[PDB]
C-alpha cells in the first residue's frame, strides 16, 4: 500500500466542498496534492480529474460531454459531497482550481544582479532620441504633489538686508561671477553629454546664449 | 584637442577665456560604454584562461577539482589564481609569496561553511586549506544558460541590411576566479593587519571597506564581483527576523 | 491517463530546483508540485521517493527506514531521473524543501525562503572556526611551494572571440548564485546559523569599494 | 415556427461582423445571437456550424475533430450563408468571436473589443520584423524596374463626374476601417501583440502633419 | 444528437426564474440562448 485512501478522501471532500460552494477557510498545498491524488487514484473521478487537470495551462481541452457523462461527473461530484448542484457548480469549482493551481509556490532566494551604472550603446545617439527615451523612462516614475502655503509671488521688501546683501557682495565682479556659472553650466552639460553617449551640437549651445546680441540690436 | 570658451558681460568689452582638453571627456565617455568594461571584464578572464592555458591547465577546472588523487594540479591551479589576483591588485610583482603549503580538505568534519579557500600560520609557513568537495559542488552545479537577464533595433536593422570552451566552462573559470578573490581579499587583510585582524574579519565582512579603501580603492583596478551589485531576492522579508531599533552613528558601510 | 513526459518534466525541473543542484530561476507554480507528486506515485521506480516525499505531509512522520540497497537504488533513481555529485545531502536538501513546501499554505505570491532543517550541535561561526580549525592544521599539506603571464596578443585575441558570444551578466548571476547555494548548503549542513547580514554586506563591501 | 428568412437575414449580417469580412457597423443586440444560434441548429446543413459554435459556450470544451471532406463542406456552407476569400482563418476568428460574445455577461452597453485568441510562439513586432525579414530576402524578386501623369482636363472632369455621388466620408471610413480590420487580423494571425499606441499615434501624427 | 437536453434544461429553469420572479445574480449571453433553444426544442 502506497496511498492512506481515507485520509486523502476527507482531504479531497474538504477541499472540493470549500472551493465549488464556499468561494468567500484556509487549505495548504498539501491538500491540493492530496485531491488530485485522489481523483487519480478513484476510477469514478477520472472524468473530473481530467477536467480539472485541463486548468493547468491554456493549451488543453476536452472533448464534449454527452450526456450520459454529464450526469456520471454530477453525481460523482455528489457523491463527494445530498446538496443539489449543476454544470455551474462545475464551472465555478473548476475555475477556483484554475486560480489555485497558478498560485506560485516557495522557492529559495537568488542572488538578483542590477545594473551598476546606467552603461550606454556603443552607437552614438542624438538629442532628440535620446530625449524621447528619457522621456519615456521618466513617464514611468511617480510625481510627487508639491502644495505651497499661498498663490502670492515670494519677495522681499526688506530695504535693510538688500542694501546689506548688497554692499556684502559688493567686491565681488560680476565678470569672475558669470565667468563662473557660465562654465560650470558648460561642463555639466558636457559631461552629460559624453556620460550618455549623445553629439553635442556647439552651435545649439552657442544659439543659446545670443539673447544677448538680441537684446543689445533692439 | 582643445576646447575655448568665452564669457562677455554687458558692462565692457572683457572676455575671461577658458581651456577645456577634451581627453577627459573622452575617457568619461568611453568609461560609459557597456561594450568597453564587459571588454574590459572578458579581457581579465581570458588572461586567467591564457595563464591557466601556458601552466598545461587545459583540462576543465571540474574535472581537475573531481581528481581525488592528483592533489599537485588542485595546488598548482590555486596558486595560480591567488598569483593572478594579487598581479592584478599590485602589477609590479609577478610572482607570489616564494613560499607557501596547501592542505586539501575532503571532509565536512573538517569544512569551512562559507569559506572554501583558507589562509593560517603554522609558526613557521603560510598555509592555504582548499575545501575540495565544496569547490566540486560549486562547479558540478548545473548553470541557467538558456534564460536571458535584462539592442532589437539594430539587430532589426542588420537583418535588413581553437580551444572549444562552452559557457559553461566560462563560468566555471569565473566561480573560481570570484571564490579565489574573497580568499585573496582575507588573506590581504590577514598578511597587512594580522591573525587577529584576519580572524575578526571571518566573521564579519564589512571590515574590507575600511581595510581595503585605505590603499586599494586609489592605487589598484576594480575588483571582479564589483562589476554588477549583487542583491538577495526578498532580502528583507528574511532579514526581519533580525532588526533592531537602531541609531547609527557610525554607518561606515551603507 | 496522464501524460508520464509533461508530469516527468516537472517533477525534473522542481526537483532540480529544489535539490539545490540548478540556479535556474523559474518561477514554479502549485501545478508543477501536483505533476511532480503525481508522476512520482505513477513510476514504479520511483515509489520509494514518492514515499518519502508524502511522509513530510506531517512533520511527526520522520523518514521511513531503508536498508543499504534501498537508500543505493534510490540514490540511482534520483541520478537517473536528473540525468547528472548526488549523495545523501541531496535527499535531505529535497526532503526539508518538499515538506516546507507542503506545509505552506496556498498563496498568491511566491515565498522566499532559506534552507533549513538537514543534517543536534547547533553552533555558530565562530566554534566552528576554532574546532574545525585544529581538525585542518591537524592535517598536513600534500604540496609546497618555494610565473608566466604571458600576454600574446593574438591568443588573447582569439580567447575573447570565443567568450564574446557569452552574455557575461548570465555569467556573474550563475556564480553569484552558485557561490551563495554552495555557502547556504555548507551552512545548513553544519548546523550553523547562516548570517544572510553578513553574506549581504559582502556585495555591500564590493558596492562601496568600487565608487572610491 | 420560426421565421426561416428572418432568422438567416440575422445569422448573416452577425456571421458577417463576426467574420470581419465586413466593416458594416450596425448595433447587434442578443435578439441577433439568438436568431443565428437558432437558424444554424434549424437548417440541417449548417450543423456543423452550428456545433462548432455551441461548442464555445465552456471554454475547455475545444473543436470538434473534422476530416477534410467535413472542412471542406462547412467552408462551403459559410459561403453559401455569406454569399461572397473565406478559408480555415475565417472560421476561426469566426469562433473565437462567438465563443467571447457567449461566455460575456449580458450587459446595458454594448461592449467593445479586439480580436484575440486566434491560430503557440507568443511573440512581438520586433522579433517577427527579424525573423520574417529574411524569410522575406530568402525569396528572389519577379519583377526589375530600371511616367504619364496625364492632365486631360475633360478625363478628369468625366472621372469627378462619376465620382462625384460618392460620398468620400464613407469611402475614407471604409477604407481606414479595412486597413485596421487587416492588421488587426493579421497580427491576432500571427501571433503578435497589436499595440493600439502606434496605430492611434498613426492617426495623431496625420493630425499633427496637417496643422502644420 | 445536436442538443445537449439536460443541461439546456436546467439554464432554462435557472434563467426563467431569474427574469420572472428575482426580477431584482448574474447570467451571460449563453444562458439566454440555452433557454430559447430549450423552449424552441421542446
Amino acid at each position: 500500500e502506497l496511498i492512506n485512501m481515507r485520509r486523502y478522501r476527507n482531504a479531497a471532500r474538504k477541499l472540493i466542498h470549500h472551493y465549488s460552494l464556499n468561494s468567500t477557510t484556509e487549505y495548504k498545498i498539501s491538500d491540493v496534492v492530496m485531491t488530485m491524488i485522489f481523483l487519480l487514484r478513484s476510477e469514478k473521478y477520472h472524468s473530473l480529474f481530467k477536467l480539472l487537470e485541463t486548468t493547468f495551462d491554456d493549451y488543453t481541452c476536452r472533448p464534449q460531454m454527452t450526456q450520459v457523462q454529464t450526469d456520471t461527473l454530477l453525481d460523482a461530484v455528489r457523491s463527494l459531497l445530498s446538496t443539489t448542484i449543476d454544470l455551474t457548480t462545475v464551472d465555478i469549482m473548476r475555475s477556483s482550481f484554475a486560480r489555485c493551481f497558478n498560485s506560485p509556490i516557495m522557492r529559495y532566494a537568488k542572488i538578483v544582479l542590477l545594473q551598476n551604472v546606467a552603461l550606454q550603446r556603443d552607437k552614438r545617439t542624438t538629442l532628440e532620441e535620446l530625449l524621447i527615451e528619457r522621456g519615456e523612462k521618466i513617464q514611468m516614475l511617480q510625481p510627487q504633489q508639491y502644495i505651497n502655503s499661498g498663490t502670492e509671488i515670494p519677495f522681499c521688501d526688506d530695504a535693510e538686508f538688500l542694501n546689506r546683501l548688497l554692499k556684502h557682495i559688493d567686491p565681488y565682479p560680476l565678470s569672475r561671477m558669470y565667468y563662473n556659472a557660465a562654465n560650470t553650466m558648460f561642463y555639466t552639460t558636457m559631461e552629460n553629454y559624453a556620460v550618455s553617449n549623445c553629439k553635442f551640437n556647439i552651435e545649439d549651445y552657442n544659439n543659446i546664449f545670443k539673447v544677448m546680441e538680441n537684446i543689445r540690436k533692439h | 584637442n582643445k576646447v575655448r570658451t568665452v564669457t562677455e558681460i554687458v558692462n565692457s568689452d572683457e572676455k575671461i577665456q577658458k581651456t577645456y582638453e577634451l581627453a577627459e571627456f573622452d575617457l568619461k565617455n568611453l568609461s560609459s560604454l557597456e561594450s568597453y568594461e564587459t571588454l574590459k571584464i572578458k579581457l581579465a578572464l581570458s588572461k586567467y584562461m591564457a595563464m591557466l592555458s601556458t601552466l598545461e591547465m587545459t583540462q576543465p577546472l571540474l574535472e581537475i577539482f573531481r581528481n581525488k588523487a592528483d592533489t599537485r594540479q588542485i595546488a598548482a591551479v590555486v596558486f595560480s589564481t591567488l598569483a593572478f589576483i594579487h598581479n592584478r591588485f599590485h602589477p609590479l610583482v609577478t610572482n607570489f609569496t616564494n613560499k607557501m603549503e596547501f592542505v586539501v580538505t575532503e571532509t565536512n568534519d573538517t569544512s569551512i561553511p562559507g569559506e572554501p579557500i583558507l589562509f593560517t600560520e603554522n609558526e613557521g609557513v603560510l598555509l592555504c586549506s582548499v575545501d575540495r568537495p565544496s569547490i566540486v559542488k560549486m562547479l558540478s552545479r548545473e548553470f541557467d544558460t538558456e534564460a536571458l537577464v535584462n539592442n532589437c533595433n539594430v539587430r532589426i536593422a542588420k537583418t535588413f541590411g581553437d580551444f572549444s570552451i562552452t559557457e559553461v566552462e566560462a563560468t566555471q573559470y569565473l566561480t573560481l576566479l570570484l571564490t579565489v578573490e574573497h580568499a585573496y581579499l582575507h588573506y590581504y587583510i590577514f598578511k597587512n593587519y594580522g591573525v587577529f585582524e584576519y580572524c575578526k574579519s571571518l566573521t564579519d565582512h564589512s571590515l574590507f571597506t575600511n581595510k581595503l579603501r585605505s590603499t586599494m580603492s586609489t592605487k589598484t583596478s576594480n575588483l571582479l564581483l564589483s562589476k554588477f551589485k549583487f542583491t538577495i531576492e526578498d532580502f528583507d522579508k528574511i532579514n526581519s527576523n533580525s532588526v533592531t531599533s537602531g541609531f547609527n552613528i557610525y554607518n561606515f558601510n551603507k
